[PDB]
RNA sequence: AAGCGAGAAGAACCAGAAGACCAGGC
């Protein structure tokens, strides 16, 4: 009677900004990355790879609630670097090690399907 | 129940026999027509999203059909010809003979004024259409509308004759009822409660293989209600699904304990206590307290949501006193 | 105009009009049941 | 190119009247076996066809 | 006042409806 | 209105490929009663397609 | 009237002073808000809609 | 009713286990060895085939409504 | 400040499941992975069925629910089918979608097993997975004598996250730390549980020692296939759709960047 | 077309404003959001200017343009409504950087400037 | 309001958040004054339909205005369930979390100056303490004494009094929690406990914040500790049960 | 800057039970 139609979950309504960047007046060099449609697949492994950022001061992730499909990222990095710029690395790794892995996984694949 | 036209039934897309039987329930016959499905339960607290006597379902579960169900509604009505005053007839009502009649589309009915199976019929919609002589002229619309907030199909549709001779109808509306927020869920124990969220596979806990528990239940429902039953029934559940038989839960038998059910579980490289390494779904981490998981028989009760919810703005109001009707 | 039922017990297709007893011109069976609907019946298989 | 072309020939088409058949000269009338002013010999087939 | 200098092309919209 | 009570396909947009029937109509915005799900929803007169 | 009534559900995601409805509810609930200049344009929005 | 497609909570396929479930309950297997020859091994699937009740079988044996 | 080298091994490969092992990633990686395995690959199910004709004793939205639920081979073809929301075609066609067509009537006096059999498709390479020549066909529904079955359904690509026929995998047992040598676990008597097994230590031992400079590393996994997709196709089609998104992350990042540089 | 604001007088002179704002951006969108018989050289082959005949056939018709364009949240910023692609107004939603105002904003001056050797001029 | 309408607090004024299915969903702290249970109870709402009525309810009858109750002069809601057991076991003394986890726990404080705090542990590896986040999570500066359920009496009287053994004797000094395993009678409806002094020092504002804080952060830092029950639990060693058999003997 | 045939609107347009009893949730 309510229910909500599942492609709600990833598809976005309507002009809706699938990311949104918000700067953070309490800290310097701080910022929120509002993203629309995701869940934790994505908010984890972004949390982590910022994390491993040592230029990362703080790096989490939340989901406001689970019946929403909105993700909260906030960053906060030191006063030479730039949230952004640590988001953006951040993506650019894991997409790196995905390529890599993928690389790997079709080699072993391969290894095992010959012997 | 297929034959059956009641007034209101609801039925299990897929009824199951507890793993966890007592040895009456054969006489019972509860085996043949069985209430509940064995839903792999975890007994733990995951987001706080089932305290207060409340539960966790599974999506997916829900998505392959666990506790879906249907719902039938037969509504019946006859043409009376009381008088030679005024007579009704099942007929297909027309605006320009017709006065009475509501802004609902007539369309769906056929012209001998009863809606066909398979028919898509929302709330106020029309199911039958009668019509009665009167002393925009002659003729008064006195059709039989669907309840308020009801959106089923017509299941079928019967037509015969009463004891007087005339013209009866009865209509079953199907309604698929799929577990939602809201929805009541109960063990065998008393252990009563809402859906208190959805999440889906990807986002419920995990065992070291790939077992999500269908449901979770929080562990706060347990001391106070002293329900060991259900802790057993888990725990015996468990045991039966992974040695193939049905476990005997007759009250006083001697022959059966949580001793000999713990050994029995760990003869299958489980821990002896039922409880399992769980990891966390939205991070994969395991989880340090090691959840009680493992088959409980749960039920589903009519009490839905769906037939609950109810809201009012400026709606119709009695004829003595001028205030708001009373009920849905 | 021609509303054709389903018998319950025979299961025979019989034409019936309006202001016409109901019957099976074929067993005398009194319970009718109306046949499915030609609309489009379409559904996602969720 | 035809799909533009159609529709602005369907527009053409639309709004042509018979009158537009007066221009152009020396039109053969099939009614007389000769040639004929094209506003003549469109006036001859009318009436031929009216009648 | 506000005054156009030189408006070409055909102006107006058959958005608007 | 013409479209009131017809059968209608939506095809377009995420609810692509679900038949209704329109309970209410406009100039922009009909309402469709879905055949396969138990709700109503509002969706544009242009992703409609009438069936029949 | 502008009552409703429908089964309650565990919610630690709200704060104490929150209360999740459904929408069906919220539509079938009204308020009548005053027309001012500075809700001319959102009221006009809702009515047109 | 009858026989679910996939188990509910892992997804496996069951519904074409439960014919295969029968002939062998009929070739003197126990339900543990039948589930264990079927390749049901997560005793979540082992609860589908085991605590099914094929309904399906009697309501058949209720004359259709056509012919 | 940048990206691990991870490292895989399979253990084991068949038609039916997967067991690998990654190592040098992190756990957030190796959990996304399992949720992209289990919510974000996409397979073809059907999901769209029109009834012309059901007099069984199940109605019709129990059999088109059923017929969702039955697995169809989207090995190679799911790749190049579109999204039917994303196909700019009327209500189907063959770029985004899948016919398929049921016609069954129980003639004998014994019962009719309307199985995943008789779903004739219109393409050759989406076809039931009991169909691809072991394994029994799936039941849809049994009929009797007079009873008739008449649909024509659509399948379409999706994922697990809009609904659960689009999962692939029927089990993705995912496992780390087997030796609780990170104590992510507490045992209160770590004598009384079984051993992993991916366990490596004596059976006098219980438990590794604590590692307090241990991360999580060397996952386990075990994927089984429901049958649409080959078990280490479900991986690659995983961290292909994983990268994908994450690609179309950092385009509407970067969109967002240069909105206010 | 990193932001715009309009104070037409009408619909049709906000509508004016937004397509040649639209055009003038040079977007991609604009750009592909023509449709139908357009031509960019006339009878005689001469090269038209693409920036005039782009306005000229929005100015005819606009739907596609607004329809291609792209929807942004709008909150509610006081006394600076969006528009919708149907031209009514919204609060919540607006074209992608578009934005009305009531306000009546409404450069003329000829400001004294010196011109170097080059042609160079600064003020 | 939930009916029987008992006293003043079963029907508390609430702010509408929208949410997709079809139940009322309320936060759970609020469950305690309307004696509401989720095993299926249904609750009324009723809209007012004016400006002033909206003031009075506003002004009158909000949820973090109805925190204390004058029937006995002590908070009438409170922690309960999962997260009063999980801050049971979240400030225990062998709480430990780590960088990312406290990071997390964080982004789960609405009331939070997004400066981290000194981790209670430096070498060899930065840890924060369970009590430590839960000194964030404590508003104001707000001093509060209480005693853990499982104190004993003796531990005041003799050594150790002021450093108990047992992390008993829950000490919250300058809105920090120096010492103590916090429990029903430090964060309950009792008088003079946490969510007491926090409602009398700070306002009603304040004291909605401190409970939405300890939710949320509670209840995300159990998802990770993780909360159970089974029959491990209802299960003692052999020489218990003879003991027990001996004393029925 | 573009620039190669014409238009505008006759007539008129919703429903109440109520009462009793039973089962049931809270
Ligand atoms: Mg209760
Ligand atoms: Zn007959
Ligand atoms: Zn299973
Ligand atoms: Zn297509």
């Amino acid at each position: 009677m309510n229910a909500p139609p599942a492609f709600e979950s990833f598809l976005l309504f309507e002009g809706e900004k699938k990311i949104t960047i918000n700067k953070d007046t309490k800290v310097p060099n701080a910022c929120l990355f509002t993203i629309n449609k995701e869940d934790h697949t994505l908010g984890n492994i972004i949390k982590s790879q910022l994390l491993k950022d040592p230029q990362v001061l703080f790096a989490g992730y939340k989901v406001p609630h689970p019946l929403e499909h909105k993700i909260i990222i906030r960053v906060q990095t030191t006063p030479d670097y730039s949230p952004q710029e640590a988001f953006t690395n951040a993506i650019t790794d894991l997409i790196s090690e995905l390529s890599l892995l993928e690389e790997r996984f079709r080699v072993a694949i391969k290894d095992k399907q010959e012997g | 129940f297929h034959v059956r036209m009641d007034t209101l039934a609801h039925v299990l897309y897929y009824p199951q026999k507890p793993l966890v039987t007592t040895r009456s329930m054969e006489y019972l016959r509860f085996r043949e027509l069985p209430a509940g499905i064995n839903s792999i339960v975890a007994i733990a607290s995951y987001t706080g999203y089932n305290q207060e006597d409340s539960v966790i379902m599974n999506r997916s579960a829900v998505d392959r059909g666990f506790f879906r169900s249907v719902f039938y509604r037969s509504y019946k009505e006859q043409e009376s010809k009381k008088g030679f005053d005024q007579e009704e007839v099942f007929e297909k009502p027309t605006r320009e003979t017709c006065q009475g009649m509501r802004h609902a589309i007539y369309d769906k009915l056929d012209d001998d004024g009863l809606i066909a199976p398979g028919v898509r019929v929302s709330g106020d919609d029309v199911i039958i259409g009668k019509t009665v002589t009167l002393p925009r002229y002659t003729k008064r619309d006195c059709s039989t509308f669907l309840r308020t907030s009801e959106t089923g199909i017509v299941d079928q549709v019967m037509v015969t004759l009463n004891q007087e001779g005339y013209k009866f109808c009865k209509i079953r509306v199907r309604s698929v009822r799929i577990p939602q927020i809201g929805d009541k869920f109960a063990s065998r124990h008393g252990q009563k409660g809402t859906c208190g969220i959805q999440y889906r596979q990807e986002d419920m806990p995990f065992t070291c293989e790939g077992i999500t528990p269908d449901i979770i239940i929080n562990p706060h429902a347990i001391p106070s209600r002293m329900t060991i039953g259900h802790l057993i029934e888990c725990l015996q559940g468990k045991v039966s699904a992974n040695k193939g038989e049905i476990g005997d839960a007759t009250p006083f038998n001697d022959a059966v304990n949580v001793q000999k059910i713990s050994n029995l579980l760990s003869d299958y490289g489980y821990h002896l206590r039922g409880n399992e390494v769980l990891y966390n779904g939205f991070t994969g981490r395991k989880i340090t307290s090691q959840i009680f998981i493992g088959p409980t028989y749960y039920q589903r009760l009519k009490h839905m949501v769906d037939d609950k919810i109810h809201s009012r703005a400026r709606g119709p109001i009695q004829i003595l006193n001028r205030q708001p009707m009373e009920g849905r | 105009q021609p509303m054709i039922y389903i018998c319950g017990e025979c299961h025979t297709e019989n034409e019936i009009k309006s202001r016409d007893p109901i019957r099976c011109r074929e067993c005398g069976y009194r319970i009718m049941y109306k046949k499915r609907t030609k609309r489009l019946v379409v559904f996602d298989a969720r | 190119i035809f799909e533009n072309s159609c529709l602005e020939t369907m527009e053409i088409v639309q709004q042509t009247r018979v009158d537009k058949l007066t221009q152009g000269r020396q039109t053969y009338d099939w009614t007389l076996n000769r040639n004929q002013p094209a506003a003549t010999a469109l006036a001859n087939t009318i009436e031929v066809f009216r009648s | 006042a506000a005054a156009a200098a030189f408006a070409a092309a055909g102006a107006a919209a058959a958005a608007a409806a | 209105n013409e479209l009131i009570g017809q059968t209608v396909r939506i095809s377009q947009g995420p609810y692509k490929g679900y038949i209704g029937v329109v309970k209410d109509a406009t100039e922009s915005t009909a309402r469709v009663e879905l055949h396969s799900t138990c709700q109503t929803i509002s969706v544009d007169r242009q992703r409609l397609t009438t069936v029949g | 009237d502008f009552s409703a009534r429908t089964v309650i559900t565990p919610d630690p995601n709200l704060s104490i002073d929150q209360v999740g409805v459904p929408r069906s509810i919220a539509a079938n609930m009204t308020f009548a808000e005053i027309v001012t200049p500075f809700n001319i344009d959102r009221l006009q929005e809702l009515v047109r809609r | 009713m009858i026989i679910p497609v996939r188990c509910f909570t892992c997804g496996k396929i069951v519904g074409n286990k439960w014919e295969a479930y029968l002939g062998l309950l009929q070739a003197e297997y126990t339900e543990g060895d039948a589930l264990d020859a079927l390749g049901l091994k997560r005793y979540c699937c082992r609860r589908m085939l085991l605590a099914h009740v094929d309904l399906i079988e009697k309501l058949l044996n209720y004359a259709p409504l056509e012919k | 400040p940048y990206a691990n080298q991870p490292t895989v091994r399979i253990t084991e490969l068949t038609d039916e499941n997967v067991k690998f092992i990654i190592e040098n990633t992190d756990l957030a990686v190796a959990n996304s992975i399992r949720r992209v395995f289990i919510a974000e690959v996409p397979i073809i199910a059907i999901d769209w069925v029109q009834i012309d004709a059901n007099s069984s004793v199940l109605h019709d939205e129990f059999i088109a629910h059923r017929l969702g639920l039955i697995p169809l081979t989207s090995d190679d073809i799911v790749d190049k089918l579109q999204y039917s929301r994303d196909c700019t075609c009327e209500e189907f066609c063959p770029e985004c979608s899948v016919e398929f067509t049921l016609d069954v009537r129980c003639n004998e006096d014994q019962t009719r097993h309307v199985t995943s059999r008789d779903l004739i498709s219109n393409s050759p390479r989406v076809i039931p997975v009991t169909s691809r020549n072991e394994q029994d066909d799936i039941l849809i529904v049994k009929l009797r004598k007079g009873q008739e079955l008449r649909l024509r359904a659509y399948a379409k690509k999706g994922f697990g996250k809009e609904h659960a026929k689009w999962n692939p995998t029927a089990g993705v047992a995912f496992e780390y730390d087997p030796d609780n040598a990170l104590r992510h676990t507490v045992y209160p008597k770590p004598e009384e549980w079984p051993k992993s097994e991916y366990s490596e230590l004596d059976e006098d031992e219980s438990q590794a020692p604590y590692d307090p400079n241990g991360k999580p590393e060397r996952f386990y996994y075990n994927v089984e296939s429901c049958g649409s997709l080959r078990p280490e196709t479900i991986v690659l089609s995983a961290l292909s759709g994983l990268k994908k998104k994450l690609s179309d992350l950092q385009t509407q990042l970067s969109h967002e960047i240069q909105s206010d540089v | 077309l990193i932001q715009l604001i309009v104070s037409g007088k009408d619909e049709q002179s906000i509508a004016e404003a937004i397509i040649v704002a639209m055009v003038f951006s040079q977007e991609d969108c604009m750009i592909k959001a023509v449709r139908g018989d357009l031509n960019f050289v006339n009878r005689a082959n001469q090269r038209l200017n693409p920036m005039h005949q782009l306005l000229r056939h929005f100015q005819k018709d606009a739907k596609v343009l607004f329809q291609n364009w792209g929807i942004e949240p709008i909150d509610n910023v006081m006394g600076m409504i969006g528009i919708l692609p149907d031209m009514t107004p919204s609060t919540e939603m607006s074209l992608r950087g578009v934005r009305v105002s009531k306000m009546g904003v409404d450069s003329t001056e000829r400001v004294v400037v010196s011109i170097d050797r080059f042609l160079r001029v600064r003020d | 309001n939930r009916q029987p309408t008992l006293h003043k607090m079963s029907m508390m004024g609430h702010r509408v958040r929208i949410l997709p299915w079809s139940t009322f969903r309320l936060n759970l702290s609020v469950t305690t004054p309307y004696n509401a249970d989720f095993d299926g109870d249904e609750m009324n709402l009723h809209l007012p339909q004016s400006l002033e009525t909206r003031a009075e309810i506003q002004e009158l009858a909000m949820v973090p205005r109805m925190i204390v109750t004058p029937q006995s002069n002590r908070p009438v809601m409170g922690i309960v369930q999962d997260t009063l057991t999980a801050v049971r076991k979240f400030t225990k003394r062998d709480v430990f979390l780590e960088r990312g986890e406290v990071m997390n726990l964080l982004m789960f404080l609405s009331t939070w100056d997004g400066k981290v705090p000194q981790p209670a542990i430096l070498k060899p590896r930065p840890l924060w303490t369970g009590k430590q986040i839960f000194s964030l999570i404590i508003p104001g500066h707000i001093n509060c004494i209480r005693t853990h359920s499982t104190h004993p009496d003796d531990e005041d009287s003799g050594p150790y009094k002021h450093i108990s053994p047992g992390d008993t004797k829950v000490v919250v000094e300058n809105g920090e929690l120096i010492m103590g395993i916090l429990c029903k009678k430090s964060l309950g409806t009792s008088a003079g406990s946490l969510v007491h002094i926090s409602y009398l020092e700070m306002g009603h504002d304040i004291t909605r914040l401190f409970y939405s804080n300890i939710q949320t952060v509670i209840n995300n830092w159990l998802l990770i500790e993780g909360h159970t029950i089974g029959i491990g639990d209802s299960i003692a060693d052999s020489k218990t049960y003879q003991d027990i058999q001996n004393t029925i003997k």
